[PDB]
């Protein structure tokens, strides 16, 4: 389940069933900005 | 030999309204239906979102902490406001929140003079780790202006501050008119005009045809000069 979605990076929780004995939940989406491209285009990440 | 007179105003809903003017001459129904459809679309007073100045953000490409949409997709939100200017032509307004809540177009705080249509209009997403806050000013003007031909209003030193938008306000979305029958019992050559008008709710249709009446009585008005 997702925690707290944000514009610059958006977490989710990890499921009882697949997860291991320690540190359950850990899931950091880092979501990139605005960078420059090969070819000089814009390429950025919004969240759905 | 005719003339419209206490012309009918059929208001079907808050945007889409409909007029009927007047049983008029055979070949003039037709020239003046056209002739008022692009009237009501090249030039009509209206109201829109010049600038928004953040006071959080130094550009419009940077993202902001706590609110889910991109900076750009809210500037691009505020095109879509339906602001009406009735006495003063240039006022600021602002706006802030802060919370776990979605903000909106009746977020802004509320003025004597300032009045706004939509009030369901969203415009950003917030959240518990973040907070918004902005100044608007809105203007009065008469047709499309990018941002690079109003260049005015500067002083070499509010760049990093100050972000303006795209002027692009147009009350009037659609035109369609149709020539009808109607009896009058004075000649067999008569025919109404009904002008299916489309307005977002900035003016009221009663007024769009008035206010393109003395544009084409101006314009016609060279020839007897």
């Amino acid at each position: 389940v997702i925690d707290s979605v944000d514009a610059s990076r958006v977490v989710v929780r990890v499921a009882d069933d697949e997860v291991e004995t320690g540190e359950a939940g850990v899931d950091i989406y880092n979501l990139t900005k605005y960078t420059r491209s090969n070819q000089n285009t814009c390429i950025n990440q919004r969240p759905l | 030999f005719l003339t419209p007179r206490h012309i009918d105003v059929q208001v079907v809903s808050q945007t889409r309204a409909k007029i009927t003017l007047e049983p008029l001459e055979r070949g003039f129904g037709h020239t003046l239906g056209n002739a008022l459809r692009r009237i009501l679309l090249s030039s009509m007073p209206g109201c829109a979102v010049v600038e928004a100045e953040i006071d959080g953000v130094l550009h419009e490409y940077s993202a902001i902490e706590g609110v889910q949409e991109d900076v750009i997709e809210i500037l691009l939100n505020l095109k879509g406001l339906a602001i009406k200017l009735h006495g003063r032509d240039e006022v600021t307004l602002t706006l802030a929140k802060k919370g776990s809540g979605v903000v909106t177009a009746a977020d802004i705080q509320l003025d004597h003079d300032v009045e706004i249509i939509n009030g369901d209009h969203v415009i950003a997403n917030l959240a518990d780790n973040g907070a918004l806050n902005m100044k608007l000013k809105v203007a009065r003007g008469r047709g499309y202006e990018p941002a690079d031909a109003r260049q005015s209003d500067e002083d070499e030193s509010r760049s990093i501050g100050r972000l303006q938008l795209d002027a692009s306000f147009s009350p009037v979305r659609r035109v369609s008119y149709v020539v009808e029958n109607a009896r009058v019992e004075q000649r067999t050559n008569l025919d109404k005009l009904v002008l299916d008008l489309e307005t977002n709710g900035t003016l009221d249709p009663e007024e769009a045809i008035r206010r393109a009446a003395t544009i084409l009585q101006q314009q016609l008005a060279a020839f007897v000069d």
